[PDB]
């Protein structure tokens, strides 16, 4: 069984991340945060949680909605960097593969910001400190891709993912950079699924396979619903943007690659059982966040598994989205939709 | 059944006859399969280099004829009342050409698929492919020379 | 917008509901509506030889082909087809066309398996040639009324011969009916082919009647429409019976898309070749070799080359059919390009032919050039 060899190098990590799980805000703590009047009341009410004394040394009057999520994210990222420094062998590779997906978003953000002639220093902020890679600010030169890959991207770990990307030889606009980002993310999800299948042991293997399948399915549905808009894409040129894994791959990605209107997407998801309750709703991303949280809650029942390191990392990032949504309503007096946070724990 | 000619003496020559054609067929099979993947992936783009690119498969097919001409000569020197010395010589003649052909077939397959994938971008690489495949081809011919020099001594001065 | 079809058998479901299994009073149950100028015309497909010596007086196909001929939207094109066909079944030139395409009316295991696999592959390539030939007549300027059911018959016969060859090779290799019937009814589904008139023949031998949904009659029809008209048979100096059959032959040959001075003789023989009077004009054989080079190297290079050639752009063929594919070599993927390397001596000959006639492209897909 799995507990025999797991705790030789991952027992301290397991115990620390389960203790990190225990600081997730339950449903009553969000109600107590919702009842706050001003933002100092939100600070006092968050001081009685496992965030406690993190907005110390700020002010009583320099407290802003942006600053709250900056500090609440920096806490999360220091915790991730603490767990990754205590890992070795296969867990270190697992956490580097978690990091690469943020590196891709930093790459697309830097290339997009270079085109619109703006400052390098303002693209270097708002640029997600977890996927850093020290040679990143060198991407602000030489606005075509062939002078990017041949100078700075071959040394990055994103270098194997630029295989399907060299069909243009010109400069870049907002459409081409999103095509490059979707192709990089396809190659990333397929390589990380292949790493999970061949090298992670079983109770974490099946959990990470269903979590990465959910990530691939959400990418596929959003690429299909962002391609029926004011554009014209050949249907075999769109099947190169959909990842080859998940539970809607071998049939429904054939139909999503050919959907011409909004009713072609509802017809493609009508056959899959876990979906087709999603396209008649309020928000569409509030189904994906809810289903991701029900998947992450189910991953905390497996006790000897490193999927927990995923399931914590996505849950805590949901939590920082909730607090901001409360802090955007207290600072702006918009209490009408304040109870639309997403809470499972 | 003497002491220098037992009854289990044709065992070594019989599994030396079989081991010659077995291990050259595995080498020719890898040299045909590994090379024929790269030919069928390249003549999609360039359908008129097809007879030009067939030459590593012909080079891999020569290796099995080496094992065939060793196996048909060992077989005509087999007998019921032969010596153990003859059986040892026929084992050596089988295993030399067999494992030399196995290594030559591995080399010809791995060189040949990269050569036919590279020669279709640069036409001045097809002569370098043949030049490397001649060096990979003669590694089976050395085992053929050894197998023909052993078999010449199997029944020279044997009682 | 030359033709349209449908495949739902529930709209005119009155004539197919009960056990109407008799040609006797089949026209009497055919009125059934306000159909007066559109009821007796649909019966005319089965009127001459549909009772006079008819087996079973109906079948499943012979009655379903009569009510899929809804002609209520317009009845002019099929009326001209009914006047053009069966006005062509008088001359002996049509009679000998229906005789060359008709009868009188161990190591041997390796050799037999080689015959059967050759049959499978040769009758399997031509089905693909005809599937990329029914999208050439989808292009503007063509027709879809006489071309579409004519080359949807030949693909079915080639698919049946291919399945017959594969079943024969499998049954011969595994040893040395229910499988051929399973592929026969499977090709009967999908779309619905439009009707063509029946071509009854009454000569001194008897009253014969062919079908035009069988590939032998289709293959015998296009050999008749081949040759150009001669100095006779069209002049107003022997006006005996030629202005009703040779005008019909020429309007069919033009309805395909062939000029009245194009020869197009079939070349499949074991004999000596096309001598000199039926031999092409040296700017046609070069063009035919260019078409055969287009067919032999890609499954999608005939329709865009014909689309470019109808626009007079037949010198731009080398740079409009080029496309790039990847090659995972020993130094990464390289994205080479496949292109049809036409020589110049066959790139200007495609300028000599203005538009490819559909009759030439159907001899090309059947193998007669």
């Amino acid at each position: 069984m799995e507990g025999v060899y797991f705790n030789i190098d991952n027992g301290f990590i397991e115990g620390v991340v389960r203790g990190y799980r225990n600081g997730l805000l339950s449903n009553n703590q969000y109600i107590n945060l919702t009842q706050c009047d001003t933002l100092e009341d939100l600070k006092l009410q968050l001081s009685s949680t496992d965030y406690g004394n993190f907005l110390s040394s700020v002010s009583s009057e320099s407290l802003t909605t942006s600053l709250i999520q900056e500090y609440a994210s920096s806490k999360l990222y220091h915790e991730f960097n603490y767990i990754r420094d205590q890992s070795s062998g296969s867990t270190r590779k697992f956490m580097d593969y978690i990091t690469y997906g943020y590196m891709i978003d930093n790459v697309a953000l830097m290339i997009t910001g270079t085109i619109h002639d703006r400052d390098k220093g303002e693209i270097l902020q708002r640029c997600h400190p977890l996927g850093w890679f020290d040679t990143l600010p060198t991407l602000s030169v030489a606005t075509d891709l062939e002078s990017l890959y041949e100078t700075v991207l071959v040394d990055t770990p994103l270098a194997p993912y630029f295989k399907n990307c060299f069909d243009t030889a010109e400069e870049l606009d907002d459409m081409n950079i999103e095509i490059i980002r979707n192709k990089l993310y396809k190659a990333y999800l397929e390589d990380f699924y292949n790493f999970v299948t061949e090298e992670i042991p079983e109770p974490a293997k099946e959990c990470m396979q269903t979590l990465l399948g959910f990530e691939a399915d959400r990418r596929s549905i959003n690429i299909a619903l962002n391609s029926l808009q004011s554009s014209d894409i050949d249907p075999d040129l769109k099947s190169d943007l959909l990842p080859n894994i998940g539970k809607l791959y071998p049939l429904a990605t054939f139909h999503l690659a050919q959907a011409q209107d909004f009713e072609g997407v509802r017809a493609a998801l009508a056959n899959v059982y876990e979906y087709r309750g999603f396209l008649e709703t309020g928000n569409l991303e509030d189904h994906f966040y809810q289903l991701e949280m029900e998947l992450c809650r189910d991953a905390f029942t497996q006790q000897f598994a490193i999927s927990t390191v995923w399931a914590w990392m996505k849950s805590k990032e949901q939590e920082v989205r909730n607090i901001t949504w409360i802090a955007e309503c207290i600072a702006q007096n918009q209490r009408e939709r304040i109870n639309n946070y997403i809470s499972v724990y | 059944m003497t002491e220098l000619c037992p009854v289990y003496a044709p065992f070594f020559g019989a599994i030396g006859c079989a081991s010659a054609i077995i291990f050259t067929s595995l080498g020719a099979a890898y040299g045909t399969a590994k090379s024929g993947v790269g030919i069928c992936a390249t003549c999609v783009l360039r359908p008129d280099l097809l007879f030009k690119n067939i030459v590593p498969v012909i080079m891999a097919g020569i290796i099995a004829i080496y094992g065939l001409v060793v196996s048909v000569l060992v077989c005509y020197s087999l007998g019921q009342k032969q010596a153990l010395y003859t059986g040892f010589i026929q084992l050596g003649a089988g295993l030399s050409v067999g494992l030399s052909g196995l290594a030559a077939g591995f080399a010809i397959g791995i060189v040949g698929d990269a050569g036919v994938r590279g020669s279709s971008q640069q036409p001045r690489l097809f002569v370098g492919m043949i030049l490397i495949l001649i060096f990979a081809e003669v590694l089976g011919l050395y085992g053929l020379i050894v197998a023909l020099l052993l078999n010449s001594r199997a029944t020279q001065d044997v009682v | 917008a030359s033709v349209s079809e449908g495949v739902l058998r529930k709209k005119y479901t009155k004539f197919f509901q009960e056990n109407i299994k008799t040609h006797l009073d089949l026209k009497q149950a055919l009125l059934k509506e306000e159909k007066p100028e559109t009821a007796l015309l649909a019966y005319s497909l089965v009127s001459p030889s549909g009772y006079r010596g008819e087996p079973l007086t109906e079948r499943k196909i012979l009655e379903v082909v009569s009510l899929l001929d809804e002609v209520k939207v317009d009845g002019d094109t099929y009326q001209q087809l009914k006047n053009t066909f069966d006005s062509i079944s008088k001359d002996p030139r049509m009679q000998v066309s229906l005789e060359n395409q008709y009868p009188g009316k161990g190591v041997g295991l390796l050799v037999a398996t080689g015959r059967e696999l050759h049959k499978a592959s040769v009758n399997g390539d031509a089905e693909a040639y005809h599937h990329q030939l029914e999208q050439i007549s989808q292009l503007p300027g063509r027709d879809q009324r006489l071309s579409m059911p004519m080359q949807q018959t030949l693909a079915i016969g080639h698919a049946m011969l291919s399945a017959e060859g594969a079943v024969g090779a499998t049954l011969g290799m595994a040893t040395g009916y229910g499988l051929n019937n399973e592929v026969q009814d499977q090709l009967k589904q999908g779309p619905m082919s439009g009707v063509l008139p029946r071509l009854e023949i009454s000569n001194v031998k008897g009253d014969f009647t062919f079908s035009m949904q069988e590939p032998a009659a289709v293959r015998a029809l296009m050999a008749y429409l081949g040759p150009k008209e001669d100095t006779s048979m069209s002049s107003p100096q022997a006006p005996k019976e030629a202005q009703e059959m040779e005008a019909a032959r020429l309007t069919l040959k033009q309805m395909l898309g062939s000029s009245p001075n194009e020869h197009l003789v079939p070349d499949v023989d074991s004999l000596l070749k096309l001598s000199d009077e039926d031999m092409p004009s040296q700017t046609e054989s070069t063009a035919n070799g260019a078409f055969k080079k287009l067919l032999s190297e890609d499954w999608d290079w005939l329709m865009p080359a014909v689309r470019a050639m109808d626009k007079g752009e037949a010198g731009k063929i080398n740079e409009k059919l080029t496309y790039k594919l990847p090659l995972d070599a020993a130094n990464g993927r390289v994205y080479l390009d496949k292109s049809p390397n036409l020589s110049d001596a066959q790139l200007d000959a495609l300028d000599k032919l203005g538009s490819p006639s559909q009759l030439r492209l159907m001899y090309l897909a059947e193998g007669w050039i």
